[PDB]
RNA sequence: GGAGAGGUA
């Protein structure tokens, strides 16, 4: 559980950006068939995409590279 | 005490009811709007008087989501709007939407 | 998808574009069989189906048959959703006139056809003539005759002149015209004569007529000959269920305007007389007006009750219109209601939800666990589960809420703070329990507050909640940088009677071993919770680069502040918790915390605090006894003898030896002095009562007594409560303010009788309906304010300027109000200071001062900082980011992509309701005296006079630092001179501020010139004593033998010629003023500097309103326009002339100034441009237009900010600043250069600047601008997106003239995106709209 | 759906 976001904000000095990588996270997590990076508590998706953000193993720039790699293999998908 | 998730709808503006009698939801006040522009908060305000009061369609597909268990929205514009447009309408002036 | 909204005048033919059938029976609804009529008002063939692709008659039914139309009905069977979109349009059998273009004040069709209102009035409805071409005859283009009159001139005149009567003479005459054409004979006209008056009203007009042009409308549309019909669904017929059918009025005028049309149809069809027909069409006129806006004309109409109807004009304003109803706030689902109890057992972070509530707030959630998990196989059997709640939905619930905030909203919610976040935690209860430290956000107590629960649907707006609104991040107010969250009432009291000392209590004496062996020894009952002891104590200091260094002592405290420690974090230097830890100390305790260890010790601390507060306070058991109101034991004598004193002034004016007035006047002062004693007595029997022994003889020690106990601390009531409950109550005040000369004696431990009780009810009912009235007043206040600073965002990183304002502490005279280190608290610097030490660069120049910055500003004693402020940032459409500083909210620099009028404007609208609706310099510290523009002589006792208006003495202590200001009147004497040292309490000047002398400068002979008694003078020789004594006569005093002369006196010398001022080449002849007293006599010695003659001399919430919508004063201090002589010219047409001539430039500027004006200077003298001309308010457009802007700002900011810290309120500049930006946005142009500007459009400023801007880049030459100043209710309107305007006030007339000029509104601002419904681009919606500018751009 | 009255914060 959170209480804060005040080291998730120094990750991500904008505190508004903050909150669309973290959505775009959540939203990948939660419809999409994709995994947490961290270990999960019985805890929901918005709090672990917080999570993930506060450790800075995700943030804004590593999410667009991540999507475009998998964009490529995707291309690469079809033969 | 009272609570309301959804109910019946106003017929003039689809809106819904008020007071107790009737199962009516809340009113967001103009001055809370105002509060929630006051934050950073956008996409609160957006959903709150797009998709949870008065864009129709947008109601049922967020109903229809939200019982699959998958978060989202369709905004739409508000039914209110289209009220005011063909009311002002109903007078001489011309008013429209551009390209 | 759209982009833009575009509004116009319609055609008739775009009218019958629109419409989908003709409408033609007044007739409804059968009240048989609820089918509509067969065309009638509503219909099936015009509008369309009334069941879902149902065709009337019943042929067909069936959604295969889409499309086609029954063959007897007609009607389209498809959705009944067409029945809300589809628009009838009525025919006019008479061409009839718009109302709205008519009497719109000003009338659009009154200045574009360019007739007096009033005919075109008498015309419009059928009791005049008026003629059309009206050539080859007397008669011209469109002269207005009485019926008799064209029933005699086409008598005389039976040729083919044609004189019509009504709406269509008005449209022919109208289409008759060119529009151009007329432009141009008009400004060929404007070129001159005459630029009086003519030049506005020819202005207008051109602005009109050029309006016509550049849009596509005809002027002829303003006469509606087809008039369109609400569609039937948006004014539904609603059942009443008795078998009838509800008002509906609009309906009810629809009937009625059908009425009328086809009467006057069927009486052009059978050709009846004249007057028929002109009377139905009167009626028809009128018809069509009470359907567009009924009241406007002279009688509004009702169908019972007296109450007039709703026109359409009526839907759209005032509270009730749609705009301010259902368009800017709707109601919502997914909410609740429920009152509010306090459950102090809560983490800052989470708040109590009942079962019920909460079972039915999140309903969908819980059917679609439930079919995730298998349990229901569709959404009845859910619905069925959940309806008898099986006891397995309530753990799903549980599993549910986990991490999902929901939203507590209050009722009147003021600040930003009035909604706020929370987690919830379900209870077996019916009321929402909160947590107690946030009341002090919300300002709510705990008697029956209601408060509103909503629920957040998608995924962003979770995550919104939870990183924007989540409790524990709103800690700072945006106000000011002071927490919210103080600890309130209660847990203030525990924590002061926990952190104390009685002079001999259990245990004294002993040592402990840490803070938790005081706490177990305490529990166990040996000590007492407080009592003086030794104890080692380990605190812990982070003065390294971010290292804890611990460090042991051996402190001398009491067991209470021992167990305290215990909870504090660790880097907090001991001595925070030493001291008796009022309110005020635990604030300061929360900040230093705060701006030490971040965020979360902070929230983690506060709620310690809260805890052990409590605990303690219950301990403590502080109750409140009646014994605990202690009398003082003098109260009686001092009374007495007040009555005794009383007694004797009274018996004086018994035998006429004082006035009425005087023994009032005593009589109150010997009261207050009576009352003042009463309550020093009382305070010190009160706070010191308790003596007890040291284990020896006898001490005396801080009072237990509970009431001062409560007071002292802070908790709750300062001590005027306790006053009036031990002390006499003062004196009351009767209604018309009028101070009673009899005061209350009686306190309320004792009782009142009747007559006080009287007098005390009157007090109390006028400080209720003051209230009211003062709350209902600052709403409108604060609505005004937030709608002229809703468009701007801080939408850039960094402008790139250097202009500022000079930050400085201010003065009033006497102490200072507020230091520096207050006012540049968070704010970029502008030029880099230099220290003291000049040349000494202390701060670079862009750098934020914080709190480090601002200590080393204080220890080294600076003076004037320049800091960049908000009011004049170069970025267009928006503030940069730097410009405003810091974010005050949360300690550092505003994000990029911020709405901050919106928090300034209710920042200052917030304490609206906290306020209130309706000699000899003294110098008193020891250091330097300054005096800045001295202009000055020594007199003949050796001091200094002063000649000059503008000195001002500044005392400087031995650092260099300012500290004390004063006004120094003109012909002051003063001891000192210049960079003296004055004593503490020495009267350094003096002067006469109730009669003006008429200072000379040097000595001399003193020659009366044009001074002749009988008709310029008067020879009042004075009487009591004898000496010579003449008086001028004034202009008006005088008769016709004096007028033209001008008295005078030139100072001579022996020789009789006119000795010369020194320096300067101007003979030294001061004009004597009308009604000046002289008492020397002709060519008499006197030194300089001396009396030549004698010539005798709200602060409420209306103050701001006035102030923010820049009234002009009752009393205008009119200024000194330009630099230069000054010289009067003709007099007394019921005012003076003032002419002002420069040193070499032209001297046009002559003005009227009325006779009671006590102008201060001469005609001789000098004076540059901004010093005052008489005394009074100084108007703030006057003061912008030439002080430039860095004036009116800084002026606004002092006057507002005094009236607020008056009243204890604290607000940062910032949040003014920013309205003042706002406020002065409009231009004006007066050389338009290689530009396009007309000479006289105001321009919004922000077109100017960059129009100006982008053209020198070429080889053009830019147009020059004045800025104006307006009140925002006037700001706000003209503004360029009319939307904005619409939703605003005064609906009708921003829509009418936006409606003729065709504008085009391009959705921009915070507001107008609410009202689409769209994201704004303030919040995070800022990145959506930047790449949506980027992308479609 | 609209009016009128009373009440709470
Ligand atoms: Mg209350
Ligand atoms: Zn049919
Ligand atoms: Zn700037």
């Amino acid at each position: 559980a959170r209480v804060t976001v005040q080291d998730a904000v120094e990750k991500i000095g904008n505190r508004f950006d903050l909150v669309l990588v973290a959505a775009r996270r959540a939203r990948q997590m939660q419809v999409g068939g994709k995994d947490p990076l961290v270990p999960e508590e019985n805890d929901k998706t918005t709090v672990i995409a917080l999570r993930e953000i506060e450790e800075g193993l995700i943030n804004n720039q590593i999410l667009d590279v991540r999507e475009r790699q998998e964009q490529q293999e995707q291309e690469a998908a079809e033969l | 005490m009272h609570a309301r998730s959804t109910g019946s709808y106003s017929l003039v503006t689809q809106q819904p009811l008020g007071g107790k009698a009737q199962f009516g939801g809340q009113r967001f006040g103009e001055m809370e709007v105002w509060a929630l522009e006051a934050y950073g908060a956008a996409y609160t305000l957006q959903e709150m008087l797009t998709v949870k009061s008065d864009d129709v369609n947008g109601r049922t597909k967020m109903y229809k989501n939200i019982v699959d268990g998958n978060h989202q929205m369709e905004p739409g514009m508000p039914e209110s709007f289209n009220v005011l447009l063909k009311e002002i309408r109903s007078l001489g002036i011309n008013i429209e939407l551009e390209d | 998808e759209f982009d833009a909204i575009k509004i116009a005048l319609a055609s008739p033919d775009m009218i019958r574009s629109w419409s989908f059938g003709e409408v033609k029976k007044p007739e409804t609804i059968n009240y048989r069989t609820f089918k509509p009529e067969r065309d009638g008002l509503f219909c099936a063939r015009i509008f369309g189906p009334v069941k879902d692709y149902e065709c009337l008659c019943g042929k067909y039914k069936r959604l295969k048959h889409r499309g086609v139309i029954c063959e007897k009905c007609g009607v389209e069977v498809t959705q009944t959703k067409v029945r809300r979109e589809r628009m009838g349009h009525i025919e006019l059998a008479s061409p009839t006139a718009h109302i709205w273009f008519l009497k719109s004040l000003p009338s659009r069709i009154g200045l574009l056809l360019d007739m007096p209102l009033r005919d075109i009035e008498r015309v419009l409805y059928f009791e005049s003539y008026v003629v059309i071409e009206g050539g080859m005859t007397n008669l011209e283009r469109q002269q207005i005759l009485t019926e008799e009159q064209y029933l005699d001139a086409l008598e005389e005149f039976g040729d083919e002149f044609d004189a019509k009567m009504g709406a269509e003479a008005i449209q022919a005459l109208l289409k008759s015209m060119d529009l151009e054409q007329e432009c141009e004979q008009l400004r060929e006209e404007l070129n001159e004569t005459n630029s009086e008056t003519k030049r506005k009203k020819l202005t207008k007009r051109i602005k009109l007529l050029e309006a016509f042009v550049q849009s596509g409308n005809k002027p002829e549309w303003m006469i509606l000959t087809v008039l369109p019909v609400l569609p039937p669904d948006l004014r539904p017929l609603v059942p009443l269920d008795g078998g009838r059918f509800a008002t509906s009025d609009l309906n009810d005028l629809y009937r009625r305007v059908i009425n009328r049309n086809n009467r006057l149809k069927r009486l052009l069809d059978l050709a009846a007389p004249d007057i028929i027909v002109r009377n139905e069409k009167r009626m028809l006129q009128e018809a069509v007006d009470a359907l567009l806006d009924n009241g406007r004309r002279g009688r509004a109409i009702t169908g019972s009750n007296k109450r007039p109807l709703k026109s359409l004009a009526d839907m759209i304003k005032g509270k009730q219109g749609r705009f301010r109803q259902n368009l800017l706030g709707k109601r919502v689902d997914y909410s609740g209601r429920s009152v509010i109890t306090v459950g102090p057992y809560l983490r800052l972070h989470q708040c109590g939800l009942p079962k019920k509530m909460a079972l039915e707030l999140f309903k969908p959630f819980i059917y679609g666990k439930l079919e995730l998990r298998g349990l229901a196989t569709t959404i009845k059997a859910a619905k069925k589960m959940v309806e008898r709640e099986e006891a397995v939905v309530w753990d799903i619930l549980d599993e549910v809420i986990r991490e999902h905030p929901v939203l507590l909203n209050r009722a009147p919610t003021l600040h930003r703070l009035g909604i706020q976040a929370f987690e919830p935690v379900l209870i077996e209860g019916k009321a929402i329990q909160l947590h107690p430290l946030v009341c002090a956000a919300y300002n709510a107590d705990f008697d029956g507050d209601q408060m509103a629960v909503h629920v957040p649907l998608t995924l962003e707006a979770q995550l919104e909640a939870r990183a924007l609104m989540m409790s524990t991040n709103n800690i700072l107010s945006p106000a000011n940088g002071e927490p919210i969250i103080v600890p309130s009432q209660d847990v203030v009291l525990g924590l002061y009677y926990m952190t104390r000392d009685c002079v001999n209590a259990k245990g004294e004496g002993m040592v402990l071993t840490g803070p938790k062996e005081a706490e177990r020894l305490y529990r166990s009952g040996l000590a007492s919770l407080h009592a003086r002891v030794k104890v080692r104590i380990t605190e812990y200091e982070k003065d390294a680069n971010g290292e804890l260094v611990a460090k042991t002592s051996l402190k001398d405290t009491t067991v209470g502040r021992a167990i305290l420690w215990m909870i504090v974090p660790k880097g907090l230097p001991y001595s925070i918790v030493n001291q008796a830890l009022g309110k005020k100390a635990i604030s300061k305790m929360l900040n230093t915390c705060y701006r030490i260890l971040g965020l979360k010790p902070t929230v983690i601390f506060a709620d310690q605090i809260m805890y052990t507060g409590f605990a303690y306070a219950a301990r403590s058991g502080a109750s409140v006894g009646i014994d605990d109101m202690v009398i003082p034991e003098k109260k009686h004598e001092i009374i007495s003898e007040a009555e005794a004193e009383v007694a004797e002034i009274q018996e004086q004016f018994q035998s006429g030896l004082v006035t009425a007035g005087e023994r009032y006047n005593k009589v109150i002062d010997i009261w207050a002095a009576a009352n003042d004693r009463v309550s020093k007595a009382m305070m010190d029997n009160l706070q010191t009562e308790t003596v007890i022994n040291r284990d020896g003889q006898e001490e005396k020690q801080v009072s237990f007594n509970s009431i001062y106990m409560m007071a002292d601390s802070g908790a709750r009531g300062s001590a005027a409560q306790i006053r009036q409950l031990a002390g006499m109550r003062g004196l009351m005040a009767k209604p018309d303010g009028s101070i009673i000369e009899t005061p209350i004696t009686a306190n309320f431990r004792e009782g009142l009788n009747v007559l006080q009780y009287f007098i005390s009810t009157h007090g109390a009912r006028k400080g209720l309906a003051d209230t009211a009235l003062k709350t209902a007043n600052s709403g409108y206040l604060t609505r005004r304010l937030v709608d002229v600073a809703q468009d701007l965002v801080v939408t850039e990183d960094d402008c790139g300027t250097h202009e500022g304002i000079m930050m400085t502490p201010v003065i009033e005279g006497g102490d200072v109000k507020e230091p520096l280190r207050d006012r540049v608290l968070g704010r970029v610097t502008a030029e880099d200071v230099l220290k003291p030490g000049t040349a000494d660069i202390l701060v670079p120049r862009n750098t934020l001062l914080h709190e480090q910055w601002c200590d080393l500003l204080e220890e080294n004693s600076v003076d004037a900082v320049k800091v960049r402020s908000v009011v004049s940032c170069d970025t267009d459409f928006g503030v940069c980011a730097h410009c405003y500083g810091r974010d005050l909210a949360r300690g550092h620099i505003i994000n990029k992509g911020e709405a901050i009028g919106v928090i300034a404007a209710q920042s200052i609208g917030e304490p609206g309701t906290q306020l209130t609706m309706r000699s000899s310099i003294q110098v008193k510290n020891k250091g330097s005296i300054k005096l800045s523009n001295v202009k000055s002589v020594v007199n003949s006792s050796g001091k200094l006079v002063i000649t000059s208006r503008n000195t001002e003495l500044k005392l400087i202590d031995e650092f260099g630092r300012t500290k004390e200001s004063y006004k120094v009147p003109y012909g002051a004497v003063l001891a000192k001179g210049d960079g003296e040292q004055v004593a503490g309490g020495e009267t350094v000047a003096n002067w006469d501020p109730h009669t003006m002398p008429v200072i000379t400068e040097v000595s001399g002979f003193v020659r009366f010139t044009d001074m002749i008694d009988g008709q310029t003078i008067t020879r009042q020789t004075d009487e009591l004593t004898g000496l010579s004594s003449l008086v001028v006569l004034d202009s008006a005093e005088r008769t016709a033998g004096g007028k033209d002369l001008r008295p005078a006196l030139k100072i001579v010398d022996a020789q009789g010629n006119d000795v010369l001022i020194p320096g300067t080449d101007m003979p030294a002849q001061y004009f004597l003023p009308g009604k000046a007293i002289v008492q020397l006599e002709d060519g008499v010695q006197i030194s300089s500097g001396d009396t030549l003659a004698r010539i005798p001399q709200t602060g409420g919430l209306p103050r701001v309103a006035d102030l923010f919508e820049a009234r002009r004063p009752k009393e205008p201090a009119i200024l000194a326009e330009i630099s230069g002589i000054v010289s009067f010219g003709k007099e007394t047409k019921g005012k003076r002339r003032l002419v002002i001539t420069p040193v070499d430039g032209s001297d046009p500027y002559e003005e009227m100034i009325p006779k009671w004006r006590q102008l201060n200077v001469f005609e001789g003298e000098r004076v540059e441009r901004g010093d005052v001309i008489s005394d009074g308010p100084e108007a703030p457009h006057d003061i912008l237009r030439l002080r430039g802007v860095h004036a009116v700002t800084r002026y606004i900011v002092n006057e507002v900010q005094d009236v607020y810290r008056l009243q204890g309120v604290k607000i940062n500049d910032k949040h003014i600043e920013v309205i003042v930006r706002q406020m002065l946005r409009k231009a004006t142009i007066v050389n338009a250069g290689s530009s396009d500007f007309l000479e006289g459009e105001q321009v919004e400023y922000s077109r100017v600047k960059i129009a100006n801007r982008e053209l020198e880049a070429n080889g053009k030459v830019g147009a020059t601008y004045s800025r104006d100043l307006l009140g925002i209710t006037k700001a706000s309107l003209a503004t360029e997106s009319f939307i904005s305007a619409a939703s605003f006030q005064e609906t009708t007339r921003v829509l009418t003239e936006a409606a003729v000029a065709g504008k085009r509104d391009e959705l921009r601002g915070l507001k107008e995106n609410v009202i689409v419904g769209r994201l704004i681009p303030a919040g995070t919606g800022y990145a959506y709209h930047q790449d949506r500018m980027r992308r479609r751009a």
